[PDB]
């Protein structure tokens, strides 16, 4: 299962003529785009590999 | 002159070479809507703008 999640504020003035409006003209955007499953699963980093990246002197 | 107690023959040298330099760059492109945070005493506009992404890891 794939989430696209959106939010933001929108000037009345910046919407087109078939009722649009480019992803650009909005304030505060917060876009997000993520996934469950073992797809998504098998793209997270183990523990172990993940402590070494935060840790490990070099 | 005799038994060569005139003959000479010296030599000599010298040189020397130094450089540097340096350079920095940098580019953006982009765009982005910010809100108007403050007007200021002669028309100016202060403005401030922040804009959120998460694709599917970070």
């Amino acid at each position: 299962t794939e989430f696209i999640r959106f939010s933001g504020v929108v000037n009345p003035r910046t919407i087109s003529g078939s009722n649009s409006v480019p992803s650009t003209q909005v304030a505060d955007a917060r876009i997000e785009y993520v996934g469950n499953g073992y797809i998504n699963e098998a793209q997270n980093m183990g523990w172990l590999q993940r402590f070494f990246l935060n840790l490990s002197p070099m | 002159f005799g038994n060569s107690r005139a003959d000479m023959e010296a030599s000599g040298g010298n040189s020397f070479n130094g450089k540097g330099g340096a350079n920095a760059s940098n580019t953006f492109s982009g765009t982005l809507t910010v809100t108007v945070d403050q007007v200021l005493a002669n028309g100016n506009l202060h403005v401030v703008g922040e804009k959120q992404i998460a694709i599917n890891q970070g």
